[PDB]
RNA sequence: UUUGCUCCACACAAUAUAGAUGGAUACGAAUAAGGCGUCCUUGUGGCGUCGCUGAACCAUAGCAGGCUAGCAACGGUGCACUUGGCGGAAAGGCCUUGGGUGCUUGCUGGCGAAUUGCAAUGUCAUUUUGCGUGGGGAUAAAUCAUUUGUAUACGACUUAGA
RNA sequence: GCCCUGAAAAUGGAUGGCGCUCAAGCGUGUUACCUAUACUCUACCGUCAGGGUUGAUAUGAUGCCCUGACGAGUAGGCAGGCGUGGAGGUCAGUGACGAAGCCUAGACCGUAAGGUCGGGUCGAACGGCCUCUAGUGCAGAUCUUGGUGGUAGUAGCAAAUA
RNA sequence: AGAACUGGCGAUGCGGGAUGAACCGAACGUAGAGUUAAGGUGCCGGAAUACACGCUCAUCAGACACCACAAAAGGUGUUAG
RNA sequence: GAAAUUGUUGAAAGGGAAGGGCAUUUGAUCAGACA
């Protein structure tokens, strides 16, 4: 939906004067500020125990940054969609330098091949792949090779005049 | 020499003006060698100079001059806008138009 | 656009001056106008609403 | 020579005529509002003429003065001449189109021995 | 609706407009295409 | 909505004003959600709207404050005689917070200078608008605004 | 910058120089377009082939004659995409419309010019490698233009008087380039080095 | 039909403008490829180099550009002539020869500017016509009317007549 | 998901048009930019509301001054004014040295209804103000009466033998 | 055709939907300056032939709410699962 | 001795209407203050 980064927020829906010290449940969401992090987490505890915005608070909501963001990881990503005729769920594979980076792409592709947009669809699990020979998708498996070469033909040389008094070359 | 000009040419486009509606009380001008707003604001605050032709020769001379100036820049190509004393006639558009260097900042 | 929750433009609905001609009763309006401007006494006010009223709303008494 | 003012401003020019008053002749160029149901002048639409309404009312510092600052009096003898004397840089006196010939030659030699300006020192002159 | 029974078109539409010549002498539209293995010769002629 | 607007002073578009947080007033809020933008000021934009859109209500007249005295006139008696006095009371809700709020007449804001960094305005700022419940990124919004 | 600017139109598209040139001529410049023979358009041959005979139909009932004309030189093809693109019935486009000069190959003294060519309207920077194209000269012919043989005749016989100039111009400058570059090592020339030229 | 008409050199008046103010600076073709230089067995050849913008190149100093002196070069350029060749798609242009003459900022000099008074485009285009200059040049047609019928409502058309 | 088949109506044809194919199409994101009689600030007009001010020797207390807010509109209501015929009073008003009327891409004042002036024409009465009075304001009613147009030098002026 | 709640048109112009009494934005004294709404930035047309990730080739492609129509069923066309 | 309408002269414009609003150029014309 914009930038997006990554928030950790924890509920404690509130503690009455039967049960005090709650269990304090936690989870990750990707969002682009804080506003967004505590509306997309009220969301899915909704989906999964008696709780909502009125009958519970906000612990704490910390950004959450990449441990490495200057090395190319493989990601692994499992989601939850829902297209025009039912819901299905969805296994896909992205090769990008962080975590935060792999989500972008993840939205940009759902949305450009099945048409699905940020409110149908539903972030599973991202995890790294820790060992190659595990990546079962053949558009990241071709950049894993030894000794990886490409050419870059038909350079398209981006102009700013109007009039150019040569003729171009698409060389590289 | 050869050549003697001390003013940046210019182009009159058009007025101010909305899809279906025109005001002609401000001018926009398109400078030969800007295409960025950045570059247009060396230009802001110059004044404009319009000459034109006329059949009577009124003092000594058959050339009248309408002046302006520059106020702010208009668009992302470098475009600005342009105030004068006296509206162009409308008749202009494409015309050239000349820009001083004065009022000077440098 | 301003959403107006009164009447726009209304006027008092009280008398502001006599409506009759009459130059000796406009010399008591001129004169108890001074007297409550300048006295802050509650009486003056009430002369000059009592001065305003018309005929019916002045009763012999 | 009139009292120093600020600079007039009249916020419209134009005359103000009639819808269709170019179109027949019946029509004159005196302004009618339009009352009808289906007018686009009443309406206000776009590209139709303007109607007066109270926006367009002068400043009142400048109200009713000639471009030469002074203010227009009609002027008929010498004696209603005698009452702009203490008011020479505020009123300027104008004869009246029926006084005769005879009698402007005396208006205007009382006018110059007092200062009063005239508007129309011309009329009627023999020359 | 139709007509009602189908009848052919009256006249050629090909010559038209049907007016007067620009001349009294016909204009040659076109020429047979040359050989140049032929002898030099004329196309037409011109007759009463 | 309409009457719940007419009861917080907000008669026009780009008006603003302050509002305490209890349950009453929390409740009001989500009835004109589709029509307000609210969120929680710090001190640097409270500060900044009452030296330039601060303007007092004294015998129903617009009277702006531009001095000590004005303020000392008619709100000195609850301890407020300066500026910032007025101020304190504002971003500490102390026990004359309605006296305070209500002296000051509704705010008079203009379009923001950047824009309002959406293409469509009439959303939720969690959908991706411009309303709703949008906290203490309103500062950005709002100095703009001024 | 010039007052009279020559594009080639050998390598472009129809929609993508039309649409320059068209604001170029409302701001008061005078453009002549050359060689409109060798234009292109995008897609394949019978897209566009189809695209003209449902213009063909398009037609006045009661009176052909007072109809859409439907030109087919491939200097008047690209002059009508030309035209939809400027307000042509007023007079502020009519004098827009005589600044413009179309022709088919390269006509006289503008053969002894030099052509320009616009990089935001060729067909080799905009269109992805394997999309079909077509060219104007070829789909003019097909819709009854009568003379691209006479075009062709030509411009080879432009191109016989054009190489052998270029023949002569590239021995001159040959002899230009070796001349400065023994007037360089010399004193005069490190000066002009050091600021720049 | 009162010496009119035409071309050329300039003279004065007007007249009109979709917009001069250093230079429209000429290979062709390809783009998963080319330009240039060089060499050879001259080829779909070998080698070197270039691109990644015209942000280039040429031109550019002087009372909008004066008056004069010298040095070094035998170049560069303007002008009116002159010789030859090429160009028909709308050629109306391009290249080249011979001198004459002017300038040269390639280098070194000597005088001149002011008062237009603190900015007011500071005038430097070609378009046509008209009236007066003189150096050459050329001495017609059409229409109506009459007449004809291959034509025809009327015009038009086709003919004829010193 | 996109695309294609399924998918046939009659004047010629409409993503608004030109046109667009790593889009100028579709899904989605990041910014920059375009401007409504909307918002903000300032001036002016009017309205409404709250106040200030009778002190004489200089003139309006329905007056003057200060502050704030507001300004859409048919049917309709109210208020303030312009104009016409006549009547009472007044200006010891204007006028044969030219009253009234008429003409005037001539001028001035008022937001407007209108008023004033210059010039031409004209020939005997007319106006300002304070009040009264009414047969008091026209673009329409297939309005009334009178006059004049386009059509138009058009239709047509061809029965009864000449 | 007939009801219920609310907002509008009628009685209302203005910017946008090419065009429209109801739709979107926003309601109007006279002007100036600045900023925006809805909608847009290839040209007509004022504003990026902006940037970024992908999809689609159509012998009737497609192109923006109200809105001016399209289905069941199929395709080893291509993409992802 | 008004208007509709018409002639003459003068000025201006005109590519399947004319007329209008905002803005300016051009032409014609007018005013002010010269203190």
């Amino acid at each position: 939906m914009a930038h997006f980064k990554e928030y950790q927020v924890i509920g404690r829906r509130l503690p009455t004067e039967s049960v005090p010290e709650p269990k304090l449940f936690r989870m990750r969401i990707f969002a682009s500020n804080e506003v967004i992090a505590k509306s997309r987490y009220w969301y899915f505890l909704q989906k999964l125990h008696k709780v909502k915005k009125a009958s519970g608070e906000i612990v704490s909501i910390n950004q959450i940054n990449e441990a490495h963001p200057t090395k190319v990881k493989n990601f692994g990503v499992w989601v939850r969609y829902d297209s025009r005729s039912g819901t299905h769920n969805m296994y896909k594979e992205i090769r990008d330098v962080s975590r935060v980076a792999a989500v972008e792409t993840l939205y940009q592709d759902m949305a450009a091949r099945h048409r699905a947009r940020f409110r149908s669809i539903h972030i599973l699990k991202v995890a790294e792949i820790e060992k190659t020979a595990d990546v079962k998708r053949q558009y990241v498996k071709q950049f894993l090779t030894k000794d990886l070469k490409f050419p870059l033909p038909h350079r398209v040389q981006k102009s700013t005049k109007t009039f150019s008094y040569k003729r171009p070359s698409t060389f590289y | 020499a050869e050549s003697h000009r001390l003013y940046v040419k210019g182009k009159h486009l058009s007025y101010q003006r909305s899809k279906r509606v025109n005001n002609p009380n401000v001018s926009l001008i398109k400078i030969e060698g800007v295409a960025t707003p950045q570059d247009a604001q060396f230009y802001l605050g110059k004044r404009i100079a319009y000459v034109y032709r006329a059949s009577k020769e009124v003092r000594g001379s058959k050339i009248r001059v309408m002046w302006g100036k520059v106020t702010r820049t208009h668009g992302n190509s470098g475009v600005v806008r342009a105030t004068f004393r006296n509206n162009l006639p409308a008749k202009t558009f494409g015309a050239s138009v000349r820009i001083f260097l004065y009022p000077s900042n440098i | 656009g301003i959403d107006h929750t009164s009447k726009q433009h209304k006027r008092s609905g009280h008398r502001t001056a006599p409506k009759s001609d009459n130059v000796y009763l406009k010399l008591l309006v001129k004169l108890y106008t001074f007297l409550a401007r300048r006295t802050d006494a509650p009486f003056n006010k009430v002369v000059l609403k009592a001065l305003f009223l018309s005929k019916i709303n002045r009763p012999p008494v | 020579a009139s009292l120093p003012h600020p600079k007039i401003v009249k916020k419209h020019t134009k005359k103000f005529k009639r819808h269709h008053s170019d179109r027949y002749h019946r029509v004159a160029e005196n302004w009618r509002k339009q009352k009808g149901i289906d007018s686009v002048v009443r309406r206000r639409f776009r590209g139709n003429i303007s109607q007066p309404k109270i926006g367009y009312g002068s400043n009142k510092k400048t109200k009713f003065l000639s471009p030469s600052g002074h203010k227009t009096f009609l002027v008929a003898n010498v004696k209603d001449l005698e009452t702009l004397t203490m008011h020479t840089k505020t009123y300027a006196a104008e004869i009246a189109h029926n006084i005769s010939a005879k009698n402007r030659v005396v208006i205007l030699a009382r006018a110059k021995a007092l200062g009063i300006k005239v508007t129309n020192p011309k009329g009627r002159l023999a020359l | 609706s139709h007509r009602k029974y189908e009848a052919p078109r009256h006249g050629h539409l090909g010559f038209l407009p049907r007016k007067r010549a620009a001349s009294i002498r016909a204009r040659v539209k076109a020429f047979p295409k040359d050989d140049r293995s032929k002898p030099v010769a004329l196309t037409s002629f011109l007759g009463y | 909505p309409r009457k719940v607007l007419q009861l917080l002073r907000l008669t026009r578009i780009n008006s603003g004003t302050f509002v305490k947080v209890t349950k009453a007033t929390l409740e009001l809020l989500k009835l004109i959600e589709p029509y307000v933008a609210y969120g929680y000021p710090s001190y640097s934009t409270i500060r900044q709207l009452v030296y330039k859109r601060g303007f007092g209500k004294i015998n129903k007249q617009r009277v702006p404050l531009s001095d000590n005295a004005i303020i000392e006139a008619n709100l000195g008696k609850y301890g407020i005689l300066s500026i910032d006095d007025l101020i304190h009371e504002i971003i500490t809700v102390g026990p004359h917070f309605k006296q305070a709020n209500n002296f000051l007449w509704p705010f008079k804001l203009s379009n923001p200078s950047g824009g309002w960094g959406v293409p469509r305005k009439f959303k939720h700022f969690i959908q991706g608008g411009s309303f709703g419940n949008r906290e203490e990124f309103i500062n950005k919004l709002v100095k703009s605004m001024n | 910058v010039e007052p009279v600017v020559v594009i080639d139109g050998k390598g472009h598209l129809v929609g993508r120089l039309a649409s320059v040139v068209a604001k170029q001529l409302l701001n008061g410049q005078k453009i002549v377009v050359v060689r409109a023979e060798e234009l292109n358009i995008s897609g394949e041959f019978f897209r566009n082939k189809l695209k003209y005979h449902d213009f063909l139909r398009k037609a006045t009932a009661f009176n052909k004659t007072r109809g859409p004309f439907h030109f087919r030189a491939p200097s008047r093809i690209f002059y009508k995409a030309l035209r939809g693109m400027v307000s042509h019935k007023t007079a502020r486009g009519k004098a827009a419309l005589e600044r413009l000069k179309v022709f088919e190959g390269i006509p006289p003294p503008y053969d002894k010019k030099k052509r320009v060519v616009v990089p935001q309207a060729l067909r080799v920077l905009r269109l992805k490698p394997g999309r079909k194209y077509t060219t104007l000269g070829k789909l003019s012919t097909s819709v009854g233009w009568k003379y691209e043989d006479v075009v062709a005749k030509l411009e080879a016989k432009r191109k016989v008087s054009s190489a052998e100039y270029y023949a002569k111009k590239r021995a001159f400058t040959k002899k230009v380039a070796s001349a400065n570059a023994t007037a360089a090592e010399s004193d005069v020339a490190k000066q002009l080095a050091a600021l720049g030229y």
